[PDB]
RNA sequence: AUGUGAUUUUAAUAGCUUCUUAGGA
RNA sequence: UCCUAAGAAGCUAUUAAAAUCACC
């Protein structure tokens, strides 16, 4: 141990060294040769000339700093800025068992995607002449905690088809969400020891053929290529990764998921031990608090749905309020106070989770639980926009993200809820039908007090107005209620669920008029 | 279980190596930025009387040469990747490298700019005398 | 001989420093 | 006041064994 590293740690079990030339390093020279810090070149003892010898690539440390080259590893600050390019990875090895001891060469791999990607035990035998990467003989670990690798031993795919099928997968995967990929490992000592052979970090490059970063690389034909143009390009170009376990975790990969999630499970399973690392690392990151002050990209629709969840929660509000006459309107989860509709009657009492960098409005600090305030409020109607509450209440107006529905937007999150990356993170929890034993479904509708001025005849129940009401419908109101129907459908679309009290009537509207 | 090979001096330029779409150029730029060289080069107690070459079987080191052996004189042999000769074959493994002792600090990145003269077997502009 | 590390101890071995005793200057 | 030999203590390093944690 004296200086050295168990980097490219020669795994043979020849009993014999190597030649002064044909040796790697000084350490590697067999005793014969080393004298005083200076090989001496034996003219009796012949060289090598047949020999393989199975380096071991286990223990690379990536703590470079070059001018032009980005770094892999990544704080998590800028870990939680990429947020749609998490592809959670580990890695189950095998250990070389004959003519090689010492080294765990890659035999399946598993990302946050859910594939498992098997491989022929494969690893880099130190030929005369070359670096012949080729098949080793291995045997799977012992144990019966290990016993799904006894099959995998006989089937796999050799590494120039898990090359392809890794480009393949995160291309069609971060397609459209991001142009980088943050590989989320559990343990990072095995997980480079297997990114040796798929990885090809670089100066920073660009796309040919196109302009976006360059994150696929081509060995075949010497080229680049974002994840859109990466068909047949083999080896992933600059990745960058982040290790859960240096975020100060103490005990397993299970011990540590298995208190904040029930819905993942079957560990030292590839594709899910990789969902959990990223299970996990989502947890620590997001399920805390929602942080306002990380904005994010904008994929797409991020402009017109928020739009829309505003017109329509400016609808739904002052709707349900001139239609019921409620005395004072409660509201909680507004960070800041912005009025929803500001031209009521109203007392706004902001019963928020926590103030959030102002109190010139004297937002109020309460938390909400089921079992705890059920009997709290009682007065008028609660409107629990975008909150996370276990059970609603008796009366208010819900607005809950449906974490069913899968989209661009929607990444997958912990315990089961789901982190809705628009323009913020949010990192909802599941949708289940017991938080609305209390409440009922909204009916769509558009009600306005706008006076009617004086295209096809649009004649529906739905809108609550008075030129509907009569043989002609204006064209002051059908655009109106077009734009609005466009919002609620691009809103269900978006993944929300509108939720109301049971007493809600809206033939209770009629009577406005 | 194993024979240890490298040091911990070297597990940041050669891990950094061992992923580079091109090694040698990649190891030129962590040398200008802040790199120390590859250690732990093999290196020959010679006679150090000996006429100058590049590549010979035995080590002939002239007076201003220090000969090492020739698998830690290459980059690539040194990082376990594959050698961008055509064949795939090192031309350096097997044989002695003299490297030119003003520059014998760092092995690894003279073999990587120089070049070997076709016609007299020197290092072509240390030695080579083609006038 | 059957996998990779990391941290503690417990043994020897080596080096340095401090203290005690003895010999010499 | 200095040099050498022995004993004790402390620090560091090398090998060996054991124990714990993570990876497999
Ligand atoms: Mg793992
Ligand atoms: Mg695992
Ligand atoms: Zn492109
Ligand atoms: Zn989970
Ligand atoms: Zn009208
Ligand atoms: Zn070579
Ligand atoms: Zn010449």
């Amino acid at each position: 141990a004296e200086n050295v590293t168990g980097l490219f740690k020669d795994c043979s079990k020849v009993i014999t060294g190597l030649h002064p030339t044909q040796a790697p390093t000084h350490l590697s020279v067999d005793t014969k040769f080393k004298t005083e810090g200076l090989c001496v070149d034996i003219p009796g003892i012949p060289k090598d000339m047949t020999y393989r010898r199975l380096i071991s690539m286990m223990g690379f440390k990536m703590n470079y700093q070059v001018n032009g080259y980005p770094n892999m590893f990544i704080t998590r600050e800028e870990a939680i800025r990429h947020v749609r390019a998490w592809i959670g990875f580990d890695v189950e090895g095998c250990h070389a068992t004959r003519e090689a001891v010492g080294t765990n060469l890659p035999l399946q791999l598993g990302f946050s995607t859910g594939v498992n990607l098997v491989a022929v035990p494969t690893g880099y035998v130190d030929t005369p002449n070359n670096t012949d990467f080729s098949r080793v003989s291995a045997k799977p670990p012992p144990g019966d905690q290990f016993k799904h690798l006894i099959p995998l031993m006989y089937k796999g795919l050799p590494w120039n088809v898990v090359r392809i099928k890794i480009v393949q997968m995160l291309s069609d995967t971060l397609k459209n969400l991001s142009d980088r990929v943050v590989f989320v490992l559990w343990a990072h000592g095995f997980a480079l020891t297997s990114m040796k052979y798929f990885v090809k970090i670089g100066p920073e490059r660009t796309c040919c053929l196109c302009d976006r970063r360059a994150t696929c690389f081509s060995t075949a034909s010497d080229t680049y290529a974002c994840w859109h143009h990466s068909i047949g390009f083999d080896y992933v170009y600059n990745p960058f990764m982040i290790d859960v376990q240096q975020w100060g975790f103490t005990g397993n990969l299970q011990s540590n998921h298995d208190l904040y999630c029930q819905v993942h499970g079957n560990a030292h399973v590839a594709s899910c031990d990789a969902i959990m690392t990223r299970c996990l690392a989502v947890h620590e990151c997001f399920v805390k608090r929602v942080d306002w002050t990380i904005e994010y990209p904008i994929i797409g629709d991020e402009l017109k749905i928020n739009a829309a969840c505003r017109k329509v929660q400016h609808m739904v509000v002052k709707a349900a309020l001139l239609a019921d006459k409620f005395p004072v309107l409660h509201d909680i989860g507004n960070p800041k106070a912005i009025k929803c509709v500001p031209q009521a009657d109203v007392e706004w009492k902001f019963y928020d989770a926590q103030p959030c960098s102002d109190k010139a409005y004297k937002i109020e600090e309460l938390f909400y639980s089921y079992a705890t305030h059920s009997d709290k409020f009682t007065d008028g109607v609660c409107l629990f926009w975008n909150c996370n509450v276990d059970r609603y209440p008796a009366n208010s107006i819900v607005c809950r993200f449906d974490t069913r529905v899968l989209s661009n937007l929607n990444l997958p999150g912990c315990d089961g809820g789901s982190l809705y990356v628009n323009k913020h993170a949010f990192h909802t929890p599941a949708f289940d039908k017991s938080a609305f034993v209390n409440l009922k479904q909204l009916p769509f509708f558009y009600y306005s007090d706008s006076p009617c001025e004086s295209y096809v005849p649009l004649k529906s129940a739905t809108c609550i107005t008075r030129c509907n009401l009569g043989g002609a419908v204006c064209r002051h109101h059908a655009n109106e209620y077009r734009l609005y129907l466009d919002a609620y459908n691009m809103m269900i679309s978006a993944g929300f669920s509108l939720w109301v009290y049971k007493q809600f009537d809206t033939y209770n509207l009629w009577n406005t008029f | 279980a194993g024979n240890a090979t490298e040091v911990p001096a070297n597990s940041t330029v050669l891990s950094f190596c061992a992923f580079a779409v091109d090694a040698a150029k990649a190891y030129k730029d962590y040398l200008a930025s802040g790199g120390q060289p590859i250690t732990n080069c093999v290196k020959m107690l010679c006679t150090h009387t000996g006429t100058g070459q590049a590549i010979t079987v035995t080590p002939e080191a002239n007076m201003d040469q220090e000969s090492f052996g020739g698998a830690s004189c290459c980059l690539y042999c040194r990082c376990h990747i594959d050698h961008p000769n055509p064949k795939g074959f090192c031309d350096l493994k097997g044989k002695y490298v003299q490297i030119p002792t003003t520059c014998a600090n760092d092995p690894v990145g003279f073999t990587l700019k120089n070049t070997v003269c076709t016609v007299c077997g020197m290092w072509k502009g240390y030695g080579c005398s083609c006038d």
